[PDB]
């Protein structure tokens, strides 16, 4: 594996494509067009759930940046992941009952001509809000709390 | 047409201009132009040659593809051709009833020289000599 | 970085947290400069060469210098702060001194061998400059 | 044969953030760059000239 | 990366065509930035692989938006659950995806029983109508085995897509069958050839 | 064929059938159409399952190799084409009468296809290279 | 005269479309009909009566 | 043997056609100038890897006519039977 800074660079050097420099990888980033249902699919498979705040995943990617796959395949030992989606379901109702006024989010979150964040200047660095965890009580829960 | 092609003659002008060593520097590699520029901030490690290119002027650097492999207007092709057309030949004398060829540069006297039968076996094989004279 | 591993620094941390933040100055300009300038193989070399600088960094301190334990060493490679991949390099006879991954690969080239670099830099021809394509790795062999 | 390397330049200190190298090596005789002085510039400088009277 | 790969790859095959006056916004709306004479149009139509891809690129945007709004710090953990439930069920209204795949109303029918059986549910107790309802699991794999079957389908299409634009179009002489309107013209031929 | 009954009616084809074999080694049956599809019947569901596309006109002879898992058909478009009749893929097209076709037999020796033409000429083909070594001009019509 | 609404009084032939012998040519669209059937063969099972089994009989 | 040497063929054929839907080389080269001293050349063969990402790279519905039959097989008939008048 090589460092994360690699695609990175690439992906924010190519990433106008009117470089005319990188014009030669403009044939690659047209074919990579064909794979592009099944990096989609990978990408959302892996998505991070509701008590994870980030979740680093292993990608496979294109020297050009032409495409990112997610390389991870992501198992659960389910009755693990039955009670972790349980402990949501007296999370979430809880946090509906207290709110009063629940603030759904608006859909596209972005307007249309926002162009997508500059992610290592904007994201990396903001530190995230906790997720979802109920407070597991260390005494009832000590054989799974830590 | 040239894998037919039978005129032995012309064969054998085709080897006397042909040249008879490889030349690898026309093999070899690509001009530096940012040194033709002049600011070559790679230059130790280059790849590219740091010399003087072909002058625009120089017909020979205009040279395409398809001249060069159709065959015409080829600018090498036409000094090759202009050399080998300057290259000296014997033509025969405008007297027509001259039949007589000197013969020079048989080497000196003794064992080097060539005997009577070196020459009556050989161009007796063109034709019927009437006369042959040495002047050892 | 610290987000991803839970666990507060062990005890050494104050040493190398000076320098490892300076190496985390350096490879956000490295991953910002201006790509214009610069060959197109260039523009990625100073990320490889501040990556291998930083885990020689995590590296020569425990190894050489043992001034951080096993624990924060370790750390460090559970972090990411050091290519621990490439490390595991290093301690091989024959690669003290290796540039990144990619050179020493061999798959990845056409005819199936290592990098130019590699060559033991000295056998290879008396006057030869080489900057190799991966990296700009000058020769890392001796 | 029937029966020196050039020296280089190296900090590899690998604290010292922002001097370092150790296999990245300019030799204490080195041209990093090479130019024609003026007059192999002045022979070249007709030569793009004439390239581009052509148009 | 896979939204600004997304991005270029129809972004390039516009330019590829020299569709100038197309535009896709960033939310992969593709909009006509004049009014098309004729031969634009019919140049410029283009849609059932081209805007399946498009529209499946339209979706991951607003999953992943979701989670951006999240991680930038202005929409808490809650909300984004409660915005990935909503963006499974509906879906079929944020999918332009329903005309081209049109079967792809199967799945979002199967998504609206999945929120009834969950809200109900979840509702039950002293839990209100109205948003933060955040289970969104059950409606998210609804989509996977979607994009499990059409991920070769638009590899294919997308295959045939990009090969005959590289290519160019072979269709100067394959056979043609016979259907119903050229049956009727194609029996005098094959009679008067016999 | 000894009580003459009839016991089958097939209604795949789309205008005219005139090619049928049976293949003495697979249960199926391929045939032909005016129509220009080639389709091959399965005796284990009388259901059609494989169509060989290529002909651009009407077909009006086919054979089953004896012994290799090959199907030769013959149309209008002057040629014949051999077909894998497992993959439905197309390999060879014998192009080289100058006029519609209509007979095709095959063996498993050379030539294993011969091909008889409305050209007036007879030709026999190695099935294997894909050419044609003779043409038996000596008929009319 | 009227002469465009021709009949087939020279047809042509076959051995010119895409990749027929050509198949280097052949082209990477396929889509439709032909990827997906009937990949294993089957063989019709000993005993067919037909050449050695009906001289083996009467 | 007619049958088996038949499908042998074919089938190193459609394995290629399919896909189209250490090795070296001892090289004798009749021009004698040659390598120094050696009449012949050995060379390593190695492929170049495709991307498999890269798109179809070249134009090929091009059309060209059909090439030209083989020569004619002379025509071999019987004599003409000659019906002039009434027929
Ligand atoms: O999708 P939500 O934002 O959770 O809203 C739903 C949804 O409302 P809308 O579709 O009108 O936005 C239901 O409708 P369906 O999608 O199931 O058709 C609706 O049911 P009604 O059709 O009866 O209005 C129901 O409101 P209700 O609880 O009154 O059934 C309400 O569900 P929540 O109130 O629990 O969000
Ligand atoms: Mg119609
Ligand atoms: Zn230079
Ligand atoms: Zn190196
Ligand atoms: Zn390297
Ligand atoms: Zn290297």
């Amino acid at each position: 594996e090589m460092p994360p800074e690699h695609v990175r660079k690439v992906i924010r050097d190519h990433g106008d494509m009117t470089s005319r420099k990188y014009r030669h990888d403009k044939r690659v980033y047209l074919g990579a067009l064909k794979y592009m249902p099944h990096a989609v699919l990978k990408l959302l498979e892996n998505m991070p759930m509701p008590w994870e705040q980030i979740r680093d995943v292993k990608v496979l990617y294109h020297i050009t940046g032409a495409i990112t796959f997610v390389n991870d395949i992501p198992r659960v030992i389910e009755p693990v992941y039955m009670a972790q989606w349980g402990t949501m379901w007296i999370m979430m109702r809880r946090e509906k009952r207290d709110r009063r006024h629940f603030k759904r989010m608006r859909f596209p979150p972005f307007d249309d001509e926002e162009p997508p964040l500059d992610y290592a200047d904007n994201i990396l660095d903001v530190e995230p809000l906790e997720p979802i965890q109920m407070e597991l009580d260390p005494e009832e829960d000590g054989a799974v709390a830590e | 047409q040239i894998a037919n092609n039978m005129d032995q003659a012309a064969h054998d002008r085709l080897r006397r201009m042909g040249r008879t060593q490889p030349y690898y520097k026309r093999n070899a590699p690509h001009i530096c132009s940012f040194f033709v520029k002049g600011e070559c901030k790679r230059g130790e490690e280059c790849p590219y040659r740091h010399e003087k290119p072909t002058d625009p002027d120089d017909p020979l650097s205009r040279q395409n593809i398809r001249d060069r492999y159709y065959g015409t207007n080829d600018p090498v092709a036409e000094k090759i051709l202009n050399r080998a057309a300057a290259a000296p030949t014997l033509s025969p004398p405008a007297d027509t009833t001259i039949t007589t060829l000197y013969i020079g540069n048989l080497g000196p006297s003794g064992a080097q020289q060539v005997t009577e039968k070196d020459l009556n076996d050989f161009f007796y094989q063109y034709g019927d000599i009437r006369c042959l004279r040495v002047l050892t | 970085k610290l987000r991803r591993v839970r666990k507060s620094p062990p005890e050494g941390w104050d040493l190398i947290e000076p320098t490892l933040e300076q190496f985390e100055a350096k490879m956000r300009e490295a991953e910002t400069e201006p790509h214009e300038g610069k060959r197109k193989t260039e523009i990625n070399w100073p990320i490889f060469r501040i990556h291998h600088q930083r885990s020689r960094y995590v590296y020569d301190m425990y190894y050489k210098k043992a001034e951080i334990s096993r624990e924060l060493y370790e750390f460090c490679l559970t972090a990411k702060f050091a290519d621990a991949a490439l490390i595991a390099k290093w301690k091989k006879q024959g690669y003290e001194n290796l540039c990144c991954v990619k050179c020493v690969n061999t798959r990845d080239s056409n005819f199936g061998t290592a990098c130019i670099c590699r060559v033991p830099k000295s056998k290879l021809d008396a006057e030869r400059v080489i900057e190799c394509v991966h990296c700009g790795c000058h020769g890392c062999s001796g | 044969e029937k029966g020196e390397k050039r020296k280089r330049v190296r900090n590899d200190d690998s604290a010292d953030i922002d001097g370092y190298t150790g296999p990245w090596s300019r030799f204490i005789d080195e041209k990093t760059v090479a130019k024609p002085t003026p007059e192999l510039q002045k022979q070249m400088d007709e030569i793009v000239k004439k390239r581009q009277e052509k148009s | 990366q896979v939204l600004r790969q997304g991005y270029n790859m129809l972004n390039l095959l516009i330019h590829r065509k020299n569709l100038n006056y197309l535009h896709l916004d960033y939310n992969f709306n593709l909009k006509p930035v004049k009014t098309l004479t004729t031969k634009e149009r019919k140049k410029s139509r283009f849609g059932n692989a081209f805007h399946l891809c498009r529209e499946i690129l339209r979706l991951t945007k607003l999953v992943v938006d979701a989670h951006v709004q999240y991680r930038l710090n202005n929409v808490d953990a809650y909300q984004l659950a409660d915005g990935l439930q909503y963006i499974f069920a509906h879906v079929g209204q944020l999918t332009g995806m329903y005309r081209y795949k049109y079967k792809l109303m199967r799945q979002v029918r199967m998504c609206k029983d999945l929120k009834h059986l969950i809200y109900y549910r979840f509702n039950t107790g002293p839990v209100g109508k109205g948003p933060g309802c955040g289970f969104w699991a059950p409606g998210w794999r609804v989509w996977l085995f979607f994009l499990r079957g059409i991920t070769p389908l638009l590899e294919r299409w997308l295959g045939n897509l990009l090969s005959r634009q590289f290519e160019g179009r072979h269709s100067k002489g394959v056979a043609k069958t016979v259907t119903k309107q050229r049956v009727e013209s194609h029996f005098d031929l094959e009679l008067r050839a016999a | 064929l000894a009580s003459g009954q009839l016991k089958l009616s097939l209604t795949g084809h789309i205008s005219s059938v005139r090619a049928v074999k049976v293949s003495p080694r697979h249960p199926f049956l391929f045939s032909g159409g005016e129509d220009k599809q080639v389709k091959c019947w399965d005796l284990e569901y009388n259901k059609v399952i494989r169509h060989y596309h290529g002909h651009l006109s009407a077909v009006q002879a086919l054979s089953v190799h004896p012994s290799l898992d090959v199907l030769v058909t013959c149309a209008r478009d002057s040629t014949a084409r051999v077909w894998d009749m497992r993959t439905k893929a197309q390999v060879h097209c014998f192009a080289g009468h100058t006029n519609t076709v209509a007979d095709v037999v095959c063996q498993s020796v050379d030539p294993q296809v011969i091909t008889a033409s409305h050209d007036a000429t007879v030709r026999l083909w190695d099935l294997a290279a894909g050419r044609s070594m003779c043409t038996l001009t000596h008929h009319k019509k | 005269m009227t002469t465009a609404h021709r009949p087939t009084f020279h047809p042509a032939r076959g051995g010119t479309a895409r990749g027929e012998g050509d198949l280097s040519k052949l082209s990477n669209q396929y889509s439709s009909k032909d990827m997906p059937s009937h990949t294993k063969m089957k063989y019709r099972q000993t005993g067919q009566e037909t050449e050695a089994d009906l001289r083996k009989k009467d | 043997d007619a049958t088996e040497k038949t499908r042998m063929a074919l089938e190193k054929i459609v394995n290629s056609k399919v896909a189209s839907a250490a090795q070296y080389i001892r090289y004798t080269p009749s021009q004698q100038n040659g390598a120094a001293g050696s009449q012949q050349r050995i060379i390593r063969m190695v492929e170049e890897q495709k991307d498999p990402m890269e798109p179809p790279k070249f134009k090929i519905n091009q059309k060209i006519p059909r090439a030209p039959p083989s020569p004619p097989a002379p025509v071999m008939h019987s004599p003409p039977r000659k019906m002039t008048a009434k027929d």
